[PDB]
């Protein structure tokens, strides 16, 4: 579905970073599978990762706040579930 | 009498960690044992007559009582095999008998000294204790336990002495507690621990 | 058997483990492993033999 | 159903109450839905076993068994 | 490469030597000054407490670990029971003597001449306690010498230097012991020039 990354490299003006961002976002859709933001058309996970980068909804900045927001909301799932040992012991 | 059955006889202690260290391995093998939370001033009768050394705990199985924190939790790991608790290679086995000796002689005195020590030692010990337990931080990243995949006895020497963390006035401080504090989420709520914990020792969890 | 553990064990060697020493230990394994022998509890286990 | 074409012991039924049924020369389970009670503590043990997996008594089932 | 930081005198270092020279381990000892080896072992031993074993990967500091490792790894001849019932007997019988008797001998050497008597005779009556039982087996509760008597052979040998001895009773069924274990090549070729002048053997 993707023959060239000439357009998905203008959001990131560097080839050696496009192969790092999309190499990491293209793992979340394979292990610990999150959801591809774009509607897939029977493609792999790689080319789906290179199709978000062109439309700005992924980059090296969004790809952390999208997650570190989750890394602590699971710690919001830590304390709020920590009440489960708070009310289970008394 | 006491050993008249094929059953055990454990004159355990309700607060003394020797009981709570033993009962973990004691119940982690799925064996029908008898709990008797008893005191030093007044334990049960059998705990003083057949126990010519009078320690806590004390396990008795059809031949004689076995009194120690080590001789007991060793006698069970060598007689009730499955699941296993100690490795096979004698190289990495006796070293697993070394951390247990570098804890009963290293982090035990920091508990008794905080039980009978002066006002500064209680934090001085808490000084040498709290930071030192942070000096062992990066260990847990590599291995899911104390340098061993399987749940082994060297871990059981920690958690009963990690369950009395704030009960004697301790709380963590510094960068990297998420590696050890998150680790406590992996050990403090196991069947070997959950069903084994004494409710008396629980109320200092809130 | 040595499944998921160290060295295997003898029959009444285990009798001191389940507290009931008798020739039942040659039975509990006996009839139970017949249960795994029946089909659809071995449809995935049988698949390894050629 | 797919829950008809099994070996007669493949319902994990209990041995004596399994012996009462099976010792009386029963062949397959797909006919067990057609089992009539006039043809047979042995009653409790055929009852909660069929009413646990999706089986039942005196049913209506034609063209069976063709191997 | 199997080194040993033994003391030339102390019964602990004499403990491990009986295990090494029994099993047949090709070892090499590096003596300590009196019971103080150099400051050059704190790197491989933060305790600096002899004895200490070093074999190419390992560091171990106790009579428990250092003496049982050599049993669980050099199998024959074996110095322990076979079935788990009796190990707790041996594994705990040696907890008695290492707690009652050994620290009892502190005041006999590290305690003033007053308490030397306080430890001397109260212990002697124990010394003939198991004495009649030697008409049960040859060794200390065993027909074949094992790890349990490993705490007595280096203990009995320290009698005449310590001071307490046998006189009348306590030597009838007892002295047959030391005339039976003190001749084995293990305890023969373990004796050192310093630990030898504590008796005439």
């Amino acid at each position: 579905a993707r023959v060239t990354v000439q357009d998905a490299v203008e959001k990131i003006g560097n080839r050696f970073d496009l192969v790092l961002v999309a190499a990491r976002r293209a793992r979340q859709m394979q292990v610990g599978g999150k959801d591809p933001l774009v509607p897939e058309e029977n493609d792999k996970t790689t080319v789906i990762a290179l199709r978000e980068i062109e439309e700005g909804l992924i980059n090296n900045q969004i790809l952390d706040v999208r997650e570190r927001q989750e890394q602590q909301e699971q710690e919001a799932a830590e304390l709020q579930a920590v009440t489960a040992i708070a009310e289970g012991r008394r | 009498a006491a050993n008249k059955r094929s059953v055990m006889t454990l004159f355990s202690g309700p607060t003394d960690i020797y009981s709570h260290q033993v009962r973990i391995v004691l119940a982690e093998k799925g064996v029908s044992f008898e709990i008797e939370h008893v005191e030093k001033d007044n334990p049960p009768q059998d705990l003083i007559d057949l126990n010519p050394n009078q320690s806590v705990p004390t396990l008795v199985d059809r031949e004689l009582t076995l009194w120690e924190s080590r001789i007991i939790m060793e006698y069970l790991d060598e007689r009730f095999p499955h699941p296993p608790l100690m490795p096979v290679y004698p190289v990495a086995r006796g070293e697993s008998r070394l951390y247990m000796h570098r804890i009963e002689k290293d982090w035990y005195t920091l508990m008794n000294t905080i039980i009978n020590g002066s006002a500064s030692e209680a934090d001085a010990a808490r000084k040498q204790l709290r930071e030192e337990l942070l000096a062992i931080a990066p260990v847990f990243g590599q291995k899911p336990y104390f340098l061993s995949d399987e749940f082994s006895l060297v871990d059981c020497y920690l958690a009963p002495l990690l369950w009395r963390l704030p009960q004697l006035g301790i709380e963590f401080s510094g960068p990297g507690a998420k590696e050890l504090k998150g680790y406590m989420t992996r050990v403090f709520e196991r069947d070997s621990f959950l069903a084994s914990l004494t409710e008396a020792e629980r109320e200092m969890r809130l | 058997f040595g499944i998921d553990m160290n060295t295997d064990y003898t029959l009444e060697e285990v009798g001191k483990q389940f507290d009931v020493t008798r020739e039942r230990i040659r039975q509990i394994e006996a009839k139970a492993l017949r249960k795994l022998r029946h089909p659809s509890r071995s449809e995935v286990l049988r698949s390894f033999l050629d | 159903d797919p829950i008809l074409l099994r070996p007669v012991d493949d319902l994990e039924l209990t041995v004596r109450s399994a012996n009462c049924l099976k010792a009386e020369a029963i062949h397959y389970i797909g006919d067990l839905v057609q089992r009539t009670e006039v043809e047979l503590k042995s009653l409790t043990e055929i009852k909660d076993v069929l009413a646990s997996r999706g089986l039942s008594l005196g049913m209506r089932l034609e063209n069976w068994p063709p191997a």
